[PDB]
DNA sequence: ATATATATATATATATATATATATATATAT
DNA sequence: ATATATATATATATATATATATATATATAT
């Protein structure tokens, strides 16, 4: 059964890291600040490749371990990956949440953001070493893969004829420059990708459609007011 | 293959607005006006009529996005005036299908400041009828008034060939939403809701979500279920052995 | 032998599925949703959904077109599988 | 010693009663339910302090009782603490039904997991239609939509019985279920082999089975 | 979408495992055949009659086959569970033993039929990784790929019933025995079922129920009924929206302040932000003064860098107009 | 192990009755004199004892004892129904100061029947009855005996004591406090009661 | 021992005077970005005052400190609400560091226009600056 | 103004309070390889002119540390620049800072 | 056929325990 | 006479357990 099963997960993650990586494509070296590329970058964890080995191989070594009246299955497979890969230095987390967390495939890939800041590579993307502008672009890159594989997911369930709405949302605009809202639209449009930004000043005279509002004080309550603009007169 | 778009966006009876219609552009539309003008409330408006979920809905500031304020309150609750609202999306299917969804409003009386919503659907709806007029009635001299769920079904109704529904659950509003190329994703669970309003949520705020980054693996991932059944059979066979040994 | 139109076109819906499915496997959790689909297109409403799919079920595990096993993981706590006659059924056509 | 428990309750009494799982076990014994081998950890702790518990439950009354078959319950005396209440005539057909099903070897290859159709058309199989279907109707003639009320009423005393712990549905479905031991009481008048009047007496008087 | 076309159609009414060694020494020769006939390579015409009409029909043909043959087994199990059900209804105590042989036999049975397919799954699939490398020698052997990753599944698919059937029975087989160890050890007459049987035919000629404990619910106190707000709001509905154009004034100066400047990058000319401003500002008047200069060094910092800025020496507020404006730059020179 | 004067509690020979009332969500008040001192003597412990079942025992201001499931009680809960409540208020109301010259503690059922009639509003007694209804000699007969029945349920919680016989005449308790709304310094007993009723 | 403090003894609350309507618990979730920005560095000055109230009689009576105050991503404000904090400010004594990428032009202050580039292999960030406008 | 470690935590302005999701500060990539100073110019109500500021260094390792140490100059001539007292004009075309 | 009560599951916020890393004062080698 | 190692204290933040509120299914009853 031990066998079976690293044998399964194996399968599952190399189909994934496939498709993952087939995906990974479908970007064009986004501009925002000194970013000019955005990546995912999946793979599987050597601490769990090790665990996989033992599970498939060497199961009954530690059958000790399995058999220990004192634990369940998931507290045995926390124990056991303890056992070995000792080295990782995991937290106060408890044996048990460890465990099950353990008993879900995707956890075995670090699955992880990738950015070309500059001329120093593919950097790994933390938000601490991050220009806002370049966090905010980061993020709608992300939510937009995200979007694209749950539509994708979807194709087989969905009609053949019918394909869904896209809408995202971006408020305090104001935080992006000319530059970075530019590379944004086009990012929008590349990928059919409505979107509905919001900022104090018109940041966008020369795009899409826009509307300027005013709250008035009316008879000791309060309307808002609202304008149409237009890129030129 | 045409994509569906969302045409417009209606507000009725919100904090500020009594009756208005935002039409939506095809890429980009954007609202600009000074602080407090009330584009936060109408990104609001729209995600309620998208999420009409109460448990996920929770409009903190753009300041303390994701940090606990213990204000114990929503913040949607403050942004509807008394009576009954209103919040509606007209899409077009690329089927090129006219479908107005709406959710009504209303606050409930007491110190509790709490709300409630009744999710409905429009199929079939004349492109001549505006959602705003279609919401109220001409009450006056140029006094329209709002009506109630009720009057509106009543209406409807008396008109021909459009379909109104009315959901006791928002599952089901999903559900239809999703079988008319509304929404990418089968919102079967709550958990599926859950993700979904973390991922407009985010975006809403804007920039990286510690919740998406620390659950890319299930955001990106799919769940899969054989290697469940495979860690099962595991259990068992080691429970057996266990008992054996016992 | 007796396969009216509505279970004829479900039983070749569930092949396709099998067809389409990764290791050949049915869990009656996804015939239900098979069974739906099937009676939608054919706008026929006799009885509940469940019912009808319970009914279609067993008159084609007795009409040996399909083989069912109890499994309690599985969803719907039963698997089915197409049966020699039921593959040439669908594969006549297909 | 004064401040030492044994002043006032045995020591195994105490710690039961002081156990993590004692309060769901009471309150599902309270409500009627009962336990078989299925709950290994009700099951077991019942087997440790069962002694304890049936002293402990004479306070109220209230026999605690375990079947040969292995499985616990509360019988409520006259004087009970607890109230008590009696099954109904459908309830007992449709427990002897499942009592057949445990035993029935012609099922085996459902493997346990049973559909609430499947037991309508065994008790239909053995029972009176027409005659027990005056029951659930006293205008009934055969028409269908009694027949569907039936099969409703069927569905709601299983669901009952449910409650009383003698089926169990699946983890993810309503709509099968698996039987438990403890449906071996409805069969308790036949268990012996004696005059079925003589038995019914024996159990009235028992307590175990009142009339109608 | 595939309902539609029924609905138009309107259309309506061997378990040996010397057979499956066959199959499947056939299968592998084939298939060997057929990858090696890819890998050699030849013309379309060369590439279609190995690898497209020998290979696709072959492999199509006996994967169902083996299929096929999978599917009697699966026949043959629901058989003998009904055997045994059948057996235990006419021997009762007495069929244990026989119950207990079939269940053995049938295990062993598919514990041969797992053997066998596993003897070769792995090869065959190695085989097909191979001929999967072998495609990408012709543009136009798309249509390969595809049975090179249809064919993938079924095989798979194969060995994974192979043991997902076996791993039914060795459940249902455990049942079994529980019935057995449970239904008839404490019915070894079996007069207990009997009996069973008529009290359920005749159990109104003496109707009894039994006693059950029936503890109170703790009844609660209703949380208060919901009110909701109505005031029938009525208002003013919005007129026609107005509209508004944007102002390019701004966009006008950007070109002429863009159009004088680019002479210094064409020269590489020493750019000096005081000077130049100072000029410049003169052409406007004063209240504009700021939103030009702002440009200006919009336009003027582009073009290359100041090498004094890296000597640690800081620049100087020089004033570039009167009222009192400064500015702090030092000399573009790095173009 | 287990708190020492909580083993003693349990083991005190009025635990398994009162056990039963609490469960059953009978309230124990000043009039019940040896339950009332025994929960006065060991709530520390039985406090703890029903949290252990995510119940709260909670002494009302009033003095009287009782039990409020949580979400996660462990004790199968139920809700009163509407005309519950609405009898409940009315007892409360009744607990009035008027009261010892109108009735001197003792009640009866036509007394609570036509101030229910009088008070209430027509809609909630047809949502009570039923919403066809209207202004029937069936209905009105089924809503007395729903009144008998509710205050039946009454007396199984303790609020109403009934006195000794066939005929439905009764007594007030002081636990009717719960139904009664909080007050404030000056506020009418009488006007906030009311105003909670309509 | 938190009843050993008498701060504790007090009730400290925040309120605005929002619109139409009286004075509202500031909360958080119940105004929009600038509003609550503004509010907050109202409660900062304040503090900084209450602070320097509490430090004065343990210092020289010539001593003033040094005020100073920041404010990143300024563009969530409009004209009126930034000129309003300058004033502000200005009435208090207190110096402020605010950051917009270009989008407002505050004529009055000191100024000061960024650029990155990359210089010998080495990112730079050119600077110049300007001042005595208004 | 503040050379604290443990308080210092330059969190992206987005997740202004969010839980740390890393470990990293993100002072340590802020700074350049080598020696590095941050320093504040002040003039009291007294008009003394002091000069405050911290020395930094990337303290090399497996992580991503920093050392930081203050300092205080007072008397120095309002004419010197900071940039000059830390920086020495070498021959070469850019200055070379000094520890 | 639909209003209503009940059980279940999930998300969310609170509160507490605890380990980690840094700053400060003293000790001791150079 | 100096600089490094130790012990102490502190805030951070990590995780757990708790309790609340909402949505859901769905089983009853009119
Ligand atoms: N729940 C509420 N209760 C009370 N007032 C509210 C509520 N929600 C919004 N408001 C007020 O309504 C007005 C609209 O605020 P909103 O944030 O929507 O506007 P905005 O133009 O987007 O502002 P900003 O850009 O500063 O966020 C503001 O005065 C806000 O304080
Ligand atoms: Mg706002």
């Amino acid at each position: 059964s031990s066998k079976s099963v690293a044998n399964i997960i194996r399968k599952t993650i190399q189909r994934e890291q496939n498709r993952i990586r087939m995906l990974n494509q479908g970007l064009q070296a986004v501009s925002f600040g000194q970013v000019r590329g955005v990546r995912l970058n999946v793979n599987v964890r050597e601490s769990h490749a090790i665990l996989l080995d033992v599970l498939s191989e060497q199961q009954e070594q530690h059958q000790d371990l399995f058999n220990s009246q004192r634990l369940t299955f998931s507290e045995a497979m926390a124990k056991l990956y303890q056992r070995l890969n000792p080295q990782v230095d995991m937290g106060q987390r408890l044996p048990q949440t460890i465990g099950e967390e353990l008993l879900d495939y995707r956890n075995y890939l670090e699955l992880d953001v990738e950015v070309n800041r500059g001329s120093d590579g593919w950097l790994k993307a933390e938000s601490g070493a991050l220009s806002t502008g370049e966090a905010i672009g980061t993020g709608m890159s992300i939510l937009v893969m995200v979007v694209q594989s749950w539509e994708e997911e979807s194709r087989r369930l969905r009609g053949k004829d019918i394909s869904p709405c896209r809408l995202l949302f971006l408020d305090q605009a104001a935080r992006l420059d000319a530059k970075s809202i530019a590379t944004l639209f086009e990012l929008c449009e590349r990928l059919q990708m409505q979107l509905i930004i919001a900022a104090p000043e018109n940041i966008s005279p020369e795009k899409g459609t826009t509307y300027k509002l005013v709250r008035k004080v009316f008879k000791n309550h309060e309307h808002v007011h609202v304008v149409g603009l237009r890129g030129f007169g | 293959i045409e994509r569906g778009k969302f045409r417009s966006l209606t507000l009725v009876n919100w904090n500020g607005f009594f009756a208005r219609t935002f039409d939506l552009d095809e890429l980009v539309t954007t609202l600009s006006g000074g602080n407090g003008a009330g584009k936060s409330t109408t990104m609001a408006a729209f995600v309620t009529a998208l999420i009409p979920d109460l448990t996920l809905l929770h409009f903190r500031n753009t300041t303390e996005a994701g940090a606990t304020s213990g204000s114990r309150d929503k913040g949607l609750h403050g942004k509807l005036r008394a009576g009954v609202c209103y919040s509606t999306l007209d899409v077009i299917n690329s089927r090129h299908q006219r479908v107005v969804v709406g959710v009504r409003l209303q606050q409930v009386a007491g110190r509790d400041r709490k709300v409630d919503i009744k999710p409905f659907m429009i199929q079939g709806l004349p492109t001549a009828i505006q959602p705003t007029q279609l919401l109220t009635e001409n009450v006056g001299e140029r006094q329209a008034r709002v009506l109630p769920l009720n009057e509106l079904k009543d209406r409807l109704d008396e008109m021909e060939g459009v379909q109104f529904k009315q959901f006791n659950s928002i599952t089901d509003y999903h559900a239809q939403m999703f079988d008319l190329g509304v929404i990418p994703k089968r919102l079967r669970s709550a958990s599926d809701r859950s993700k979904f309003y973390r991922l407009i949520e985010a975006s809403l705020y804007g920039g990286i979500s510690s919740a998406i980054t620390r659950s890319l693996r299930d955001y990106l991932l799919p769940e899969n279920s054989g290697v469940r059944k495979a860690f099962q059979d595991m259990e068992a066979a080691l429970r057996e052995n266990r008992i054996t040994l016992e | 032998i007796s396969l009216p139109v509505e279970r004829l076109a479900f039983l070749m819906a569930i092949a396709v599925l099998n067809s389409e499915r990764l290791d050949g496997e049915m869990s009656e959790g996804e015939l239900i949703d098979a069974f739906r689909e099937v009676c939608k297109g054919f706008e026929q409403t006799a009885e509940s959904v469940a019912v009808r799919a319970n009914n279609a079920i067993n008159d084609m595990v007795r009409q040996k077109l399909l083989n069912r096993f109890t499994s309690e993981l599985a969803d719907g706590n039963a698997i089915y599988r197409l049966t020699p006659l039921g593959i040439s059924i669908s594969d006549y056509y297909i | 010693s004064s401040t030492h428990i044994e002043q006032f309750m045995p020591v195994k009494l105490a710690q039961a009663l002081a156990n993590s799982l004692f309060p769901e076990l009471d309150s599902q014994l309270r409500a009627g339910r009962h336990i078989g081998i299925d709950d290994l950890d009700n099951h077991a702790f019942l087997m440790d302090f069962q002694e304890q518990l049936e002293e402990f439950y004479a306070r109220y009354n209230v026999e605690l009782i375990r079947a040969p078959e292995g499985f616990f319950y509360l019988r409520p005396r006259s004087t009970t603490l607890i109230p008590r209440s009696v099954l109904s005539e459908l309830d007992m057909m449709v427990g002897k039904i499942l009592c057949y099903l445990y035993l029935s070897p012609e099922r085996l290859a459902n493997q346990g997991i049973f559909t609430s159709q499947e037991l309508y058309e065994e008790l239909i199989s053995l029972a009176d239609e027409g005659k027990l279907m005056k029951f659930v109707n006293q205008r009934s003639s055969g028409s269908d939509l009694d027949k569907q009320k039936l099969q409703e009423k069927v569905r709601t005393t299983l669901n009952r019985l449910r409650r009383l712990g003698m089926v169990y549905f699946l983890p993810n479905n309503n709509n099968k279920f698996t039987i438990t031991e403890a449906v071996f009481r409805f069969g308790a008048d036949v268990r012996s082999g004696d005059d079925p009047r003589e038995i019914q007496l024996r159990m009235i008087r028992d307590g175990e089975a009142m009339p109608v | 979408e595939l309902v539609s076309w029924a609905r138009k159609n309107d259309f309506s009414i061997e378990f040996s495992t010397l057979r499956l060694s066959m199959q499947l020494s056939i299968v592998a020769n084939e298939l060997h055949r057929a990858a090696e006939a890819a890998e050699e390579g030849g013309d379309e015409f060369h590439w279609h009659r190995n690898v497209f009409a020998p290979l696709k029909y072959s492999v199509a043909e006996i994967f169902d086959s083996i299929d096929m043959s999978q599917r009697l087994m699966d026949e043959q199990q629901n058989f003998v569970k009904e055997d045994i059900a059948a057996l235990l209804n006419q021997d009762w105590q007495a069929a244990i033993a026989n119950c207990e042989q079939l269940l053995s036999e049938t295990s062993g049975t598919l514990r041969e039929l797992q053997d066998t397919l596993e003897a070769a799954g792995d090869k065959l699939q190695a085989n097909l990784l191979r001929i999967q490398d072998a495609n990408m020698g012709s543009g136009g052997s798309e249509l390969v790929d595809k049975l090179v990753f249809d064919l993938q599944s079924k095989l798979d698919r194969i060995i994974s019933w192979g043991q997902q059937a076996i791993d039914l029975w060795i459940g249902y087989d455990r049942h079994v025995h529980k019935f057995i160890r449970t239904a008839i050890d404490m019915d070894k007459n079996r007069i207990f079922s009997q009996r069973l049987r008529q009290s359920v035919q005749h159990y109104f000629d003496n109707p009894w129920t039994l006693t059950v404990a029936n503890a109170e619910r703790l009844l609660d106190m209703r949380d208060e009924e919901l009110a909701l707000r109505n005031e029938e709001v009525t208002g003013e509905l919005p007129l026609e929206l107005e509209y508004e154009e944007f102002s390019e004034i701004n966009d006008q100066l950007a070109a002429m302040i863009e159009k004088a400047l680019l002479v210094y990058q064409q020269e590489q000319r020493p750019l000096d932000l005081g000077a130049v401003l100072r000029d410049y500002l003169a052409q406007h008047p004063l209240p504009r003064h700021f939103d030009v200069a702002r440009i200006l060094v919009d336009q003027a910092v582009r073009l290359g860098v100041a090498e004094a800025d890296f000597s640690g020496l800081p620049a100087e507020w020089l004033a570039i107009n009167d009222y009192g404006a400064k500015v702090q730059a030092h000399v573009i020179d790095t173009y």
